[PDB]
């Protein structure tokens, strides 16, 4: 046989990116996976070449970031690529998970793939939070303080857990040093989970935007989806180059260029832009413990998703009401982000509570009821009696 | 020599099998190793 | 059969392992601390604190 | 995960009632022709996901000619979705051709699996 | 002549449950091992004669 | 039905079936294959085939008498069948065959021809009958260096050393008075058989068969007869079972009956009420299996034999079978026990109450040799009805849960793993 098939190392390259049978009807929404892989490689390479100049002391963190942006040759390129690419990493990941919810890729036989995806999502949120605290600006310090006090809400144990996390009594030098070590560490766990994700994908192949089988008309990976992914790679690099070179500090928060001061609290403490729906979910609950439980349940309710989709056809392509309520859900998630960006004021508390309820009601009540009604409507539309 | 004539194991067999004695001694030793491994892992 | 019901279920087997490991940690810590202090009597700091009475 | 006996029971309860049928059969076929699976040249029994062993059984049950027709409708649907067009109006699946052809094979596999599970969990008449 | 099942039998559940209580007990013994040295649990953990 | 029994040194036990059309009359000795040293092994097979020799069968067939014989581990038998009007002829023939003379059966030509025939039959058994030679090696390695390990058929290396002196020495030490039961089954009355034995003399010998120095003891081991030039992989696997005269006899048989037998090619065999079939039918792990509860005088065996062509998934077959065996200790249900009760009533009534009188003669002779009287079938059905789920769980905890096993295999058994994973699979680690 061929050398790409008989060699031990090149057989994986073959069976994953050369001769992988892909369904020939998949559109550009089946390209966000390759795009996330490229953006992860961007994050790791800029992280290494920018962490060769970073000193993680609490008295030397912000000065070393400014040393990168001023004294290091092309260091502004590195930091701006790194932060804005983390923003694009979460945006492409949100689009990828929306592709997962829409076309029904979570359903059987792809439950393992969906669960490893949710694990990757949790690890990526953790990585972004740790790296945002490594800047040690104003928002970095106070966001670390608020999230660890949320961990202090745990009954009978929590204060000692938080003194363990801090490595002291408040967010201090051991906290920033261990956040830098963990933040260097967790992306390699993300890379291992990505390899496990690709294995759980490869044992059944991709889905298709129709929700029927794709075993009939398969076309290879090579040259077809290689050049289709190359198209979206160049578009992604174009938009990233715009938001790096022409308007770099748009997505960030301007308070992060104030150095970390434990005495001055800011006027409005807000995380970076993508953690705002989860921050709104947590802020909508009038309790600390129930708030933390609801914030983690807002990700575990993605795990309870394949067991509630009672639709007998895969994906929302050929269904009306499920497609409508899907876009209700997407614009609700955007409204959660925008509620979280605001203050704790009338009527944003009541709207945050209603928006959290519509989030959990979509994942727990709306999907099974609308899928059951859509099944019975498909049946009685064509069966006569 | 037939395949029904089992060769000599009599130098290495127990003189008394007593299938609770031997299994209890073996599980005692495996449990002692698990005991000290639990202490060391803690 | 007298001890084998004490080994039959794996639940009571690992429960015995964890109970014995708890007791072993406590007793072994106390015993090694006592022997290590007894072997070096006259050199530890509580001995010098007892001798220097001023 | 709807268990076709259940959807068949609900649909037959709707169809056998005159008021419910007169109320929600126009809603039903309005939902069908807004769904737009006809326009890709498909039938609804071509659209049920077939990656569970009971539906795989009901596809082994199927006669040969309907299996070749189903294979052609799937390949023309993939090609039409690939070109991002629709099939011309002469090639759309009409309302009379949208026959529930695979439903009885699916229902007999449902009854077989249900009976196997019940008999696998019986008591005894003491 | 039926049974209460969800692919797991009620007879099977009552057959395993007197062992599952022992599993919970052995897991609590495991936590009692791995959580000493933690001074918050030592308000409870030394009572009879480990002191 | 009724089984009577009387004594004069010999034991006369009958089953008057007045509906049958034949009548089997024969002597059932209490020696078997388990009463031989490993150097005269196969002498019982050779007595079977000199009794079934051509001259002896011809003299039998002159009067319309068909001969039959059987060599087991515990008991031999020598049964003569005839019409129900010829019981005197059958008794006088059996008298002339064993008692009155043995030198005409043990002539030079008859003995050499019979030794040639049994050497041919043992070689044909050794290289062509695979599941039975697997079961014989399973006995040869479960009970090794102990007289219950010897095969009933004999071995080629021992059987070509026998001469007439060993045949006569075995006859003088084992064809005795107290060792024997004369059995009449079929359409004969008990009083007719006793009066006809007392009409003749029919005194076999003085008595007292030699006593074995070593009792049977189970020994967990394995033997692997790997032959890559065979199309299948035959494998038996068993634990120490229950001997006869045990209170756990019917419980051991019902435990064997729970998992039953199976044939993958028969359609009505694939639909049985066994929970092992849901695991075993998916990837076609075996062609057949049967669970056996063998019971001997000193010990017994409980296990299963099987055959498979899926030689790369033998370990999955052993794995799912042994996890099903572990279900007996923990969580065997009531419906499986009721089903095994009904099926064991069925096969036990087929075994004891079939229409063939020679099988009734073999079974009655074995049972009244071992336990002095035959347990009739109604009390057997009451003992089967008395078994509960707790009895099966207690028996499985005593005999199955984490006990040594004995394994024998031949064919393409490379897919069969080591001894230790099969041994460690006897306990689940989850209970
Ligand atoms: C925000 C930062 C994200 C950074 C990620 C960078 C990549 C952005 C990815 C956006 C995306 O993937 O959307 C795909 C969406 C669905 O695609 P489809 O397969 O159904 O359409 C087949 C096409 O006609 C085939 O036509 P063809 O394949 O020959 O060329 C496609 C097109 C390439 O454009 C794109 O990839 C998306 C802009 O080439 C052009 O002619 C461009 C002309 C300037 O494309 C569409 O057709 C638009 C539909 C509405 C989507 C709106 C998105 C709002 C979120
Ligand atoms: C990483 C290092 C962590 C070390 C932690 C050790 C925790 C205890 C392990 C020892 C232990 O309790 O093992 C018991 C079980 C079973 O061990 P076994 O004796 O081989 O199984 C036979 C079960 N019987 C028949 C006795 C019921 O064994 C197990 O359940 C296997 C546990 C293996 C953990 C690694
Ligand atoms: C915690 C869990 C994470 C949850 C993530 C929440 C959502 C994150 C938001 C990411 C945006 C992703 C948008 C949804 C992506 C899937 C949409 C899609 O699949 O496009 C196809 C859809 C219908 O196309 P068909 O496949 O049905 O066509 C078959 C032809 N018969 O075509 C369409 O219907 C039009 C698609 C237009 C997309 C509009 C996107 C709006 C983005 C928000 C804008 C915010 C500003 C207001
Ligand atoms: C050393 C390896 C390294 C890796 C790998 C890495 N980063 Fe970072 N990241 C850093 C460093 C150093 C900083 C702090 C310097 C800075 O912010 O410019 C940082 C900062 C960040 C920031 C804050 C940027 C800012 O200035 O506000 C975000 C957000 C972030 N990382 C996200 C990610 C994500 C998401 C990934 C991958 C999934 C990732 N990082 C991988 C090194 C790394
Ligand atoms: C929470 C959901 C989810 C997250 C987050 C996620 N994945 Fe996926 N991924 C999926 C699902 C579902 C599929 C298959 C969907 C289908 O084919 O219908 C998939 C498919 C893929 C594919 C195959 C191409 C494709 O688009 O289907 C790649 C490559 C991939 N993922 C990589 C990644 C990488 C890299 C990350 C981030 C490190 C990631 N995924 C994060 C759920 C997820
Ligand atoms: C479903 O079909 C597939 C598919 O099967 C695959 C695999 C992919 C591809 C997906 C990926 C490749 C994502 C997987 C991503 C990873 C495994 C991340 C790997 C990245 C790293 C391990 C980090 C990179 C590390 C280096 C390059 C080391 C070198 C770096 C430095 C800094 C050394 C420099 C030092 C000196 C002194 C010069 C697809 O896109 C795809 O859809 C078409
Ligand atoms: C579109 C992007 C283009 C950019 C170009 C860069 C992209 C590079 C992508 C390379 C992807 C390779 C990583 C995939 C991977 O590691 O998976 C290995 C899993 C193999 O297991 P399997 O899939 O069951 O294969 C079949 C195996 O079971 C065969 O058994 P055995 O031979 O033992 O193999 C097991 C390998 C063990 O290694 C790992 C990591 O699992
Ligand atoms: C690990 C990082 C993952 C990132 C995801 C990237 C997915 C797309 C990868 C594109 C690889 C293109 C190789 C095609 C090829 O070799 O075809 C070769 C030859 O094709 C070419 O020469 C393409 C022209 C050169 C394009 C160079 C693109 C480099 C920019 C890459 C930017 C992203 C890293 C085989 O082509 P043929 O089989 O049709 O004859
Ligand atoms: C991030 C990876 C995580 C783990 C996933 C594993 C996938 C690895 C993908 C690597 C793809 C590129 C590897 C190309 C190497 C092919 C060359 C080759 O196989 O020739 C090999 C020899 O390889 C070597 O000597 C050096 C290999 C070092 C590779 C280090 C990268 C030829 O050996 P051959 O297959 O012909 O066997 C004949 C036996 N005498």
């Amino acid at each position: 046989m061929a050398f790409r098939k008989s060699n031990v190392y090149l057989s994986l390259v073959n069976s994953y990116i050369i001769d992988s049978p892909q369904p020939s009807s998949i559109n550009y929404w089946w390209n966000m996976g390759s795009l996330l892989g490229l953006c992860l490689v961007i994050q790791i390479v800029t992280g290494i070449f920018m962490a060769m100049h970073y000193s993680s002391n609490i008295e030397l963190a912000f000065s070393s970031v400014e040393h990168i942006m001023r004294d290091v040759h092309n260091g502004y390129i590195l930091r701006y690529l790194h932060a804005n690419g983390a923003s694009f990493f979460f945006m492409v990941m949100f689009m990828h998970m929306a592709k997962g919810l829409y076309y029904g890729s979570y359903r059987s036989p792809r439950v393992t793939l969906w669960n490893v995806g949710v694990i990757i999502f949790i690890l990526t949120i953790a990585t972004a939070f740790l790296g945002y605290c490594c800047v040690y600006g104003q928002m970095s310090h106070w966001g670390a303080t608020v999230i660890t006090n949320l961990f202090s809400a745990i009954p009978f144990v929590g204060n000692d857990i938080v003194s363990w996390l801090w490595g002291g009594f408040s967010v201090s030098n051991p906290t920033i040093q261990r956040f830098f070590a963990l933040h260097y560490l967790v992306p390699f766990i993300i890379a291992a989970m990505v390899i496990m994700h690709l294995m759980a994908l490869h044992i059944h192949g991709s889905s298709n935007p129709l929700g029927i089988t794709g075993n009939l008309d398969r076309i290879p990976m090579h040259s077809y989806f290689i050049f289709k992914d190359l198209v979206t790679v160049f578009l992604f690099m174009l938009i990233l180059a715009l938001f790096v070179f022409y308007s770099p500090n748009t997505l960030g928060h301007p308070d992060n260029y104030i150095p970390g001061n434990p005495l001055v609290t800011p006027a409005s403490i807000v995380p970076e832009w993508y953690l705002l729906p989860f921050y709104a979910i947590l802020r909508s609950i009038p309790d600390k413990l129930l708030g933390v439980i609801t914030m983690f349940a807002a990700i575990l309710v993605l795990l309870v998703l394949p067991f509630t989709d009672r639709s007998v056809v895969r994906g929302n392509t050929f269904k009306v009401l499920s497609k409508f309520f899907f876009f209700i859900f997407v614009f609700n998630f955007v409204l959660l982000g925008q509620i979280g960006a605001c203050h704790v004021e009338v009527p944003y508390v009541l709207m945050g509570q209603i928006a959290t309820f519509i989030y959990f009601a979509y994942f727990l009540i709306i999907v099974p009821v609308i899928s059951t009604i859509e099944n019975v409507l498909f049946y009685i539309g064509r069966v006569n009696k | 020599k037939s395949t029904y004539r089992t060769p000599n194991f009599d130098d290495v067999l127990k003189e008394n099998n007593d299938a609770d004695k031997g299994r209890s001694y073996a599980y005692f030793m495996v449990g002692a190793m698990g005991l000290l491994s639990s202490a060391g892992a803690k | 059969s007298l001890y084998k019901t004490f080994f039959k279920r794996n639940a009571v087997f690992v429960g015995t392992i964890f109970a014995g490991a708890f007791v072993f940690q406590t007793v072994f810590d106390t015993a090694i601390t006592s022997w290590y202090e007894n072997h070096n009597k006259g050199k530890l700091w509580k001995d010098v604190k007892a001798r220097i009475a001023a | 995960p709807q268990s076709f006996t259940s959807i068949a029971r609900i649909g037959d309860y709707i169809l056998k009632s005159p008021v419910l049928s007169k109320l929600c059969v126009p809603v039903a076929n309005q939902f069908i022709n807004l769904a737009g699976y006809k326009k890709l040249g498909l039938k609804f029994d071509d659209l049920i996901a077939e990656e569970n062993p009971i539906m795989q059984t009901a596809l082994r049950r199927l006669p040969e000619d309907e299996s070749y027709a189903r294979a052609y409708r799937i390949i023309r649907a993939h090609q039409t979705e690939l070109t991002h067009h629709l099939l011309p109006r002469n090639e759309w699946i009409k309302a009379q051709e949208d026959v529930p052809y695979l439903l009885p094979y699916i229902l007999e596999a449902e009854a077989a699996a249900k009976e196997k599970d019940e008999l696998d969990n019986i008591e005894v008449s003491k | 002549t039926g049974l209460h099942f969800g692919r797991l039998s009620l007879r099977s559940l009552t057959a395993y449950a007197p062992n599952l209580m022992l599993w919970g007990g052995a897991s609590m013994l495991g936590l009692f091992v791995f959580t000493e040295g933690w001074p918050k649990f030592q308000d409870t953990l030394y009572k009879k004669i480990p002191l | 039905a009724e089984v009577t029994q009387l004594s004069n040194g010999i034991v006369v036990a009958t089953e008057h079936n007045p509906s049958a059309h034949t009548a089997s009359v024969g002597v059932v000795f209490g020696s078997g294959a388990a009463n031989e040293n490993p150097y005269n092994n196969g002498v019982s097979n050779l007595w079977k085939n000199i009794f079934l020799s051509k001259e002896n069968s011809a003299v039998a067939a002159k009067e319309g008498l068909a001969l039959s014989s059987n060599i087991s581990r515990d008991f031999q038998s020598y049964i003569v069948s005839s019409l129900p009007g010829s019981t005197d002829k059958s008794l006088d023939f059996l008298n002339q065959s064993f008692i009155q003379q043995k030198a005409n059966l043990l002539s030079s030509s008859n003995f050499e021809a019979t030794k040639k025939s049994v050497l041919k039959q043992v070689q044909d058994f050794e290289e062509n009958d695979h599941p039975n030679r697997v079961l014989e090696h399973l006995h040869s390695t479960a009970f090794q260096n102990t007289p219950l390990s010897l095969p009933t058929r004999g071995t080629l290396e021992s059987l070509e050393n026998l001469v007439v002196a060993d045949l006569e020495s075995f006859a003088n030490n084992h064809f005795l008075n107290s060792n024997a039961v004369v059995v009449g089954t079929g359409n004969i009355k008990h009083e007719d058989l006793v009066n006809s034995i007392e009409s003749k003399n029919l005194s076999l010998q003085t008595g007292t068969k030699p006593v074995l120095k070593k009792k049977a003891a189970f020994l967990g081991s394995e033997v692997r007869l790997r032959d890559d030039t065979l199309p299948k992989a035959w494998i038996s696997l068993a634990v120490e079972g229950e001997p006869v005269n045990s209170p756990n006899y019917f419980v051991a048989k019902l435990a064997a009956q729970i998992f039953g037998s199976y044939n993958a090619f028969e359609p009505a065999s694939r639909l049985q009420g066994i929970k092992l079939l849901d695991n075993i039918q998916e990837y076609q792990l075996c062609d057949n299996f049967n669970h056996f509860s063998l019971s001997y005088k000193d010990s017994g065996l409980w296990g299963f034999s099987t055959a498979t062509r899926n030689v790369t998934m033998i370990d999955d077959l052993i794995h799912f079978t042994l996890k099903q065996w572990n279900r007996l200790t923990i969580s065997v249900t009531d419906t499986e026990v009721e089903r095994a009760k009904s099926l064991l009533k069925l096969q036990l009534g087929q075994l004891y109450e079939s229409g063939n009188p020679v099988n009734d003669a073999n079974l009655l002779g074995a049972e009244v040799l071992i336990k002095g009287s035959k347990l009739s079938l109604g009390e057997a059905f009451k003992k089967i009805d008395a078994i509960t789920v707790k009895d099966v769980k207690a028996w499985a905890g005593k005999r199955l849960w984490d006990q040594d096993i004995a394994i024998a295999g031949t064919g393409q058994i490379e897919g069969l793993l080591d001894y230790m994973r099969i041994r460690s699979d006897m306990s689940m680690m989850r209970w």
